[PDB]
């Protein structure tokens, strides 16, 4: 992903770089069952 | 050490990963309907 | 249709297992005179994994 390569190979190989990584993820969920139950009573809503 | 060199020998890593979750709730009685019901 | 899963176990266990991932409907009505009903029902949605 990230390299910064200088390369002298001519006179001499003398490689120097500077190898960077920035990784950003965001993963948002939103979820909302709903349910119609007796009173008192359970009730159940399952996704899965 | 070295000012100008430390930086290309300095190896840094960070990684700030921040997740929050959270859950609601609101119940709508039936019995406004199941009272009718 | 009827997902099983079949554990064969040699000493004693036949665990020949079986499950019907089905739609369904198990309803229990109970009717009221307003033509209403109170009813238990069971409504699942399943399926072979």
């Amino acid at each position: 992903s990230g390299i910064g390569i200088g390369f002298i190979t001519d006179n001499i190989i003398l490689d120097l770089q500077l190898s960077a990584m920035e990784k950003t993820g965001n993963g948002e969920i939103v979820s909302q069952p709903k349910v119609v139950t007796s009173d008192k009573e359970t009730a159940k809503i399952l996704k899965g | 050490e070295l000012p100008y060199l430390g930086r290309l020998f300095r190896r840094d890593t960070v990684t700030d990963r921040k997740n929050e979750l959270l859950v609601f709730l609101t119940p709508r009685i039936m019995n406004n309907q199941a009272i009718a019901i | 249709s009827e997902v099983p899963y079949q554990e064969a176990s040699s000493s004693g266990a036949t665990s020949t297992s079986f499950k019907e991932a089905a739609l369904s409907l198990e309803v229990t009505p109970q009717i009221t005179p307003d033509n209403r009903i109170i009813v238990e029902v069971k409504v699942t949605k399943d399926a072979p994994d």
